[PDB]
C-alpha cells in the first residue's frame, strides 16, 4: 500500500542472489629450487655412486 | 573290543552273553606361518630379484 515499496536485496533468497566463486587460488607463482635448476643433474641407480677424477 | 565265546557245560548248560565296542580317532589341522618384512629402498636398489629369492 502507498507509493514507497521497492524490492531490496534483503527480500531475496541466497539461491536468488548467489555469490560467484573463482576456482583459481590466489598464490605467489612458485620459485623453483636453486640447486635443482642450477646444479648439474645425473640419474643414480644405487644408494652410492662413484666417479673417476684427475689427481 | 572283540566278542568272547564259551564252552557250554553239557546238554542244557546255560549259555552266556557277549558284546563288541567302537570308539573314535581324530585329526586336527594346525597352522604354521611367518612374515618377512623388507624396506622399499632395498627392493629398489638390490641387483637380484629379492622376493623370488626368499620364496
Amino acid at each position: 500500500a502507498g507509493f514507497a515499496n521497492i524490492q531490496g536485496r534483503a527480500d531475496l533468497s541466497d539461491v536468488h542472489l548467489p555469490d560467484q566463486v573463482i576456482k583459481d587460488v590466489l598464490q605467489t607463482a612458485p620459485e623453483a629450487s636453486v640447486l635443482l635448476n642450477r646444479a648439474r643433474k645425473v640419474r643414480m641407480s644405487s644408494k652410492k655412486t662413484k666417479q673417476p677424477v684427475l689427481a | 573290543s572283540l566278542p568272547d565265546a564259551y564252552w557250554v557245560d553239557g546238554d542244557t548248560g546255560l549259555k552266556q552273553t557277549t558284546k563288541n565296542i567302537w570308539s573314535n580317532v581324530f585329526m586336527t589341522a594346525e597352522e604354521l606361518a611367518v612374515i618377512v618384512p623388507i624396506p622399499d629402498a632395498l627392493i629398489a636398489d638390490s641387483d637380484l630379484p629379492l622376493w623370488d629369492e626368499v620364496k
